[PDB]
Protein backbone atom coordinates (compact mmCIF):
# COMPACT_ATOMS: atom_id res chain seq x y z
CA UNK A 1 0.00 0.00 0.00
CA UNK A 2 1.01 3.65 -0.36
CA UNK A 3 2.80 5.51 2.50
CA UNK A 4 2.21 8.97 1.04
CA UNK A 5 0.50 11.39 3.42
CA UNK A 6 -0.05 14.11 0.80
CA UNK A 7 -2.08 11.55 -1.13
CA UNK A 8 -4.02 10.43 1.96
CA UNK A 9 -4.73 14.06 2.77
CA UNK A 10 -6.30 14.63 -0.69
CA UNK A 11 -9.08 12.13 -0.07
CA UNK A 12 -9.36 13.44 3.52
CA UNK A 13 -9.65 17.04 2.42
CA UNK A 14 -12.89 16.11 0.55
CA UNK A 15 -14.36 13.06 2.42
CA UNK A 16 -18.01 13.53 3.71
CA UNK A 17 -18.49 10.22 5.58
CA UNK A 18 -15.46 9.10 7.48
CA UNK A 19 -15.49 5.78 9.33
CA UNK A 20 -12.71 5.40 11.89
CA UNK A 21 -12.28 1.90 13.14
CA UNK A 22 -10.08 1.54 16.27
CA UNK A 23 -8.36 -1.34 18.08
CA UNK A 24 -6.15 -2.05 21.03
CA UNK A 25 -3.07 -0.16 19.74
CA UNK A 26 -4.91 3.07 20.43
CA UNK A 27 -5.55 2.02 24.09
CA UNK A 28 -1.99 0.62 24.50
CA UNK A 29 -0.69 4.17 23.67
CA UNK A 30 -2.53 5.43 26.80
CA UNK A 31 -0.89 2.76 28.96
CA UNK A 32 -3.94 0.47 29.01
CA UNK A 33 -2.91 -3.18 29.22
CA UNK A 34 -4.48 -4.95 26.36
CA UNK A 35 -3.70 -8.58 26.90
CA UNK A 36 -3.06 -9.43 23.23
CA UNK A 37 0.46 -10.82 23.15
CA UNK A 38 3.12 -11.65 22.49
CA UNK A 39 3.59 -10.28 26.04
CA UNK A 40 0.10 -9.14 27.08
CA UNK A 41 -0.58 -11.40 30.10
CA UNK A 42 -2.67 -11.30 33.27
CA UNK A 43 -1.15 -13.85 35.65
CA UNK A 44 -0.57 -16.74 33.24
CA UNK A 45 -3.39 -15.92 30.75
CA UNK A 46 -4.36 -13.61 27.92
CA UNK A 47 -7.71 -12.23 26.82
CA UNK A 48 -8.53 -15.20 24.64
CA UNK A 49 -8.17 -17.45 27.65
CA UNK A 50 -10.37 -15.59 30.11
CA UNK A 51 -12.74 -13.64 27.85
CA UNK A 52 -14.82 -16.77 27.03
CA UNK A 53 -18.17 -18.13 28.25
CA UNK A 54 -16.38 -21.36 29.20
CA UNK A 55 -13.84 -19.47 31.39
CA UNK A 56 -16.75 -17.62 33.09
CA UNK A 57 -18.83 -20.77 33.56
CA UNK A 58 -15.96 -22.72 35.16
CA UNK A 59 -14.36 -19.90 37.19
CA UNK A 60 -16.56 -16.89 37.48
CA UNK A 61 -14.31 -15.60 40.37
CA UNK A 62 -11.19 -15.57 38.20
CA UNK A 63 -12.86 -13.83 35.22
CA UNK A 64 -14.26 -11.24 37.63
CA UNK A 65 -10.74 -10.79 39.12
CA UNK A 66 -9.46 -10.14 35.60
CA UNK A 67 -12.14 -7.57 34.65
CA UNK A 68 -11.92 -6.01 38.14
CA UNK A 69 -8.16 -5.46 37.57
CA UNK A 70 -8.96 -3.90 34.25
CA UNK A 71 -11.65 -1.63 35.62
CA UNK A 72 -9.38 -0.36 38.46
CA UNK A 73 -6.34 0.27 36.40
CA UNK A 74 -8.43 2.80 34.34
CA UNK A 75 -8.44 5.33 37.16
CA UNK A 76 -5.07 6.66 36.11
CA UNK A 77 -5.38 6.35 32.31
CA UNK A 78 -6.22 9.24 30.07
CA UNK A 79 -6.93 9.45 26.37
CA UNK A 80 -3.94 10.15 24.20
CA UNK A 81 -3.18 12.44 21.31
CA UNK A 82 -4.81 9.93 18.87
CA UNK A 83 -8.06 9.84 20.87
CA UNK A 84 -8.09 13.65 21.04
CA UNK A 85 -7.41 14.10 17.37
CA UNK A 86 -10.30 11.73 16.56
CA UNK A 87 -12.62 13.50 18.90
CA UNK A 88 -11.69 17.04 17.68
CA UNK A 89 -11.87 15.84 14.09
CA UNK A 90 -15.45 14.75 14.66
CA UNK A 91 -16.34 18.04 16.38
CA UNK A 92 -14.71 20.06 13.57
CA UNK A 93 -15.99 18.13 10.47
CA UNK A 94 -19.35 18.07 12.23
CA UNK A 95 -19.68 21.87 11.89
CA UNK A 96 -18.93 21.53 8.16
CA UNK A 97 -21.86 19.07 7.66
CA UNK A 98 -19.42 16.16 7.47
CA UNK A 99 -19.74 12.80 9.29
CA UNK A 100 -17.22 11.14 11.54
CA UNK A 101 -18.08 7.81 13.20
CA UNK A 102 -15.90 5.80 15.49
CA UNK A 103 -16.22 2.03 15.49
CA UNK A 104 -14.21 0.65 18.36
CA UNK A 105 -13.12 -2.81 19.33
CA UNK A 106 -11.96 -1.39 22.70
CA UNK A 107 -13.95 -1.74 25.89
CA UNK A 108 -12.17 0.95 27.94
CA UNK A 109 -14.27 4.01 27.06
CA UNK A 110 -11.24 6.21 26.37
CA UNK A 111 -12.87 7.45 23.14
CA UNK A 112 -15.86 8.65 25.20
CA UNK A 113 -13.60 10.23 27.76
CA UNK A 114 -11.87 12.09 24.99
CA UNK A 115 -15.19 13.58 23.76
CA UNK A 116 -16.12 11.19 20.92
CA UNK A 117 -19.87 11.25 20.30
CA UNK A 118 -20.61 8.97 17.35
CA UNK A 119 -19.22 5.85 18.98
CA UNK A 120 -20.05 2.23 18.31
CA UNK A 121 -18.54 0.00 21.02
CA UNK A 122 -18.85 -3.29 19.22
CA UNK A 123 -17.50 -5.38 21.98
CA UNK A 124 -19.20 -3.67 24.93
CA UNK A 125 -17.71 -1.99 27.97
CA UNK A 126 -15.64 -2.69 31.09
CA UNK A 127 -18.01 -0.31 32.88
CA UNK A 128 -21.20 -2.08 32.04
CA UNK A 129 -22.73 -5.19 33.57
CA UNK A 130 -25.33 -7.56 32.32
CA UNK A 131 -27.40 -9.80 34.62
CA UNK A 132 -27.16 -13.45 33.60
CA UNK A 133 -30.71 -14.03 35.12
CA UNK A 134 -32.83 -11.08 33.93
CA UNK A 135 -30.64 -9.60 31.14
CA UNK A 136 -30.65 -6.01 32.37
CA UNK A 137 -27.63 -4.00 31.21
CA UNK A 138 -26.42 -1.32 33.64
CA UNK A 139 -23.55 1.21 33.76
CA UNK A 140 -21.23 0.49 36.62
CA UNK A 141 -18.29 2.62 37.53
CA UNK A 142 -18.10 1.49 41.15
CA UNK A 143 -14.64 1.07 42.65
CA UNK A 144 -14.58 -1.80 43.78
CA UNK A 145 -17.47 -3.30 41.86
CA UNK A 146 -18.17 -5.44 44.93
CA UNK A 147 -16.68 -5.71 48.48
CA UNK A 148 -15.27 -9.21 48.02
CA UNK A 149 -13.16 -7.92 45.10
CA UNK A 150 -11.58 -5.20 47.25
CA UNK A 151 -7.83 -5.77 47.04
CA UNK A 152 -8.17 -8.56 44.43
CA UNK A 153 -7.26 -8.88 40.75
CA UNK A 154 -3.48 -8.59 41.18
CA UNK A 155 -1.86 -9.42 37.78
CA UNK A 156 1.36 -11.01 39.08
CA UNK A 157 1.56 -14.72 38.39
CA UNK A 158 1.90 -16.84 41.46
CA UNK A 159 -1.08 -14.75 42.72
CA UNK A 160 -3.65 -16.89 44.48
CA UNK A 161 -7.24 -17.28 43.14
CA UNK A 162 -9.50 -15.23 45.36
CA UNK A 163 -12.16 -17.95 44.99
CA UNK A 164 -14.99 -15.60 45.95
CA UNK A 165 -18.10 -17.66 46.11
CA UNK A 166 -20.62 -16.73 43.44
CA UNK A 167 -23.04 -15.27 46.05
CA UNK A 168 -20.31 -12.64 46.78
CA UNK A 169 -19.48 -11.82 43.20
CA UNK A 170 -21.32 -8.83 41.64
CA UNK A 171 -25.08 -9.48 41.93
CA UNK A 172 -28.03 -7.97 40.25
CA UNK A 173 -29.74 -5.22 42.37
CA UNK A 174 -33.09 -5.35 40.53
CA UNK A 175 -35.67 -6.08 43.21
CA UNK A 176 -36.01 -9.88 43.60
CA UNK A 177 -33.62 -10.78 40.84
CA UNK A 178 -30.40 -11.57 42.83
CA UNK A 179 -28.72 -12.90 39.64
CA UNK A 180 -25.00 -13.19 39.04
CA UNK A 181 -23.62 -10.28 37.02
CA UNK A 182 -21.13 -10.57 34.18
CA UNK A 183 -19.20 -7.95 32.31
CA UNK A 184 -21.24 -6.54 29.40
CA UNK A 185 -18.32 -7.50 27.10
CA UNK A 186 -18.51 -9.66 23.93
CA UNK A 187 -16.41 -12.71 24.61
CA UNK A 188 -14.70 -15.01 22.19
CA UNK A 189 -17.28 -17.52 20.98
CA UNK A 190 -20.15 -14.98 21.39
CA UNK A 191 -22.08 -12.93 18.92
CA UNK A 192 -21.85 -9.20 18.54
CA UNK A 193 -25.17 -7.44 19.14
CA UNK A 194 -27.08 -7.64 15.81
CA UNK A 195 -28.47 -4.11 16.34
CA UNK A 196 -24.88 -2.85 16.65
CA UNK A 197 -23.87 -4.86 13.58
CA UNK A 198 -26.66 -3.32 11.47
CA UNK A 199 -25.43 0.13 12.46
CA UNK A 200 -21.94 -0.79 11.53
CA UNK A 201 -23.27 -2.09 8.19
CA UNK A 202 -25.06 1.20 7.47
CA UNK A 203 -21.88 3.16 8.29
CA UNK A 204 -19.55 1.04 6.14
CA UNK A 205 -22.02 0.98 3.23
CA UNK A 206 -22.26 4.82 3.19
CA UNK A 207 -18.62 5.84 3.89
CA UNK A 208 -16.31 7.60 1.39
CA UNK A 209 -13.22 7.37 3.60
CA UNK A 210 -12.00 4.77 6.06
CA UNK A 211 -9.27 4.67 8.74
CA UNK A 212 -8.18 1.57 10.57
CA UNK A 213 -6.12 2.66 13.51
CA UNK A 214 -4.13 0.44 15.84
CA UNK A 215 -5.89 -2.83 14.97
CA UNK A 216 -3.89 -5.99 14.36
CA UNK A 217 -6.85 -7.21 12.21
CA UNK A 218 -6.90 -10.74 13.69
CA UNK A 219 -10.17 -10.27 15.68
CA UNK A 220 -13.23 -11.21 13.66
CA UNK A 221 -15.66 -10.04 12.48
CA UNK A 222 -14.23 -6.60 13.18
CA UNK A 223 -11.19 -7.51 10.97
CA UNK A 224 -13.58 -7.75 7.89
CA UNK A 225 -14.98 -4.29 8.35
CA UNK A 226 -12.23 -2.32 6.66
CA UNK A 227 -11.57 -4.84 3.82
CA UNK A 228 -15.24 -4.62 3.00
CA UNK A 229 -14.90 -0.83 2.64
CA UNK A 230 -11.82 -1.25 0.39
CA UNK A 231 -13.85 -3.80 -1.71
CA UNK A 232 -16.25 -1.01 -2.97
CA UNK A 233 -13.08 0.83 -4.00
CA UNK A 234 -13.12 3.24 -1.08
CA UNK A 235 -9.70 4.13 0.22
CA UNK A 236 -8.78 2.59 3.56
CA UNK A 237 -5.84 4.10 5.53
CA UNK A 238 -4.22 1.66 8.01
CA UNK A 239 -2.50 3.52 10.92
CA UNK A 240 -0.40 1.00 12.82
CA UNK A 241 3.00 0.43 14.44
CA UNK A 242 3.21 -2.94 12.49
CA UNK A 243 1.85 -4.48 9.23
CA UNK A 244 -1.09 -6.93 9.48
CA UNK A 245 -2.78 -9.77 7.49
CA UNK A 246 -5.06 -7.00 6.15
CA UNK A 247 -2.45 -4.44 5.16
CA UNK A 248 -2.07 -5.17 1.42
CA UNK A 249 -5.81 -4.99 0.95
CA UNK A 250 -5.77 -1.25 1.82
CA UNK A 251 -4.92 2.00 0.01
CA UNK A 252 -2.47 3.48 2.60
CA UNK A 253 -0.33 2.32 5.47
CA UNK A 254 1.09 4.89 7.88
CA UNK A 255 3.66 3.54 10.31
CA UNK A 256 4.08 4.67 13.91
CA UNK A 257 2.00 5.45 17.02
CA UNK A 258 -1.44 6.67 16.08
CA UNK A 259 -0.75 9.47 18.59
CA UNK A 260 1.94 10.81 16.20
CA UNK A 261 0.40 10.29 12.79
CA UNK A 262 -3.31 11.03 13.46
CA UNK A 263 -3.04 14.61 14.71
CA UNK A 264 -1.21 15.39 11.42
CA UNK A 265 -3.45 13.17 9.36
CA UNK A 266 -6.72 14.70 10.74
CA UNK A 267 -5.64 18.35 11.16
CA UNK B 1 -23.26 -16.39 8.33
CA UNK B 2 -21.56 -13.53 10.25
CA UNK B 3 -19.52 -15.63 12.72
CA UNK B 4 -19.13 -15.28 16.54
CA UNK B 5 -16.20 -13.24 17.85
CA UNK B 6 -13.01 -15.20 17.06
CA UNK B 7 -9.21 -14.78 16.83
CA UNK B 8 -7.69 -15.89 13.49
ZN1 LIG C 1 -31.03 -9.43 37.33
Amino acid sequence: PSSSMADFRKFFAKAKHIVIISGAGVSAESGVPTFRGAGGYWRKWQAQDLATPLAFAHNPSRVWEFYHYRREVMGSKEPNAGHRAIAECETRLGKQGRRVVVITQNIDELHRKAGTKNLLEIHGSLFKTRCTSCGVVAENYKSPICPALSGKGAPEPGTQDASIPVEKLPRCEEAGCGGLLRPHVVWFGENLDPAILEEVDRELAHCDLCLVVGTSSVVYPAAMFAPQVAARGVPVAEFNTETTPATNRFRFHFQGPCGTTLPEALA
Amino acid sequence: TIMPKDIQ
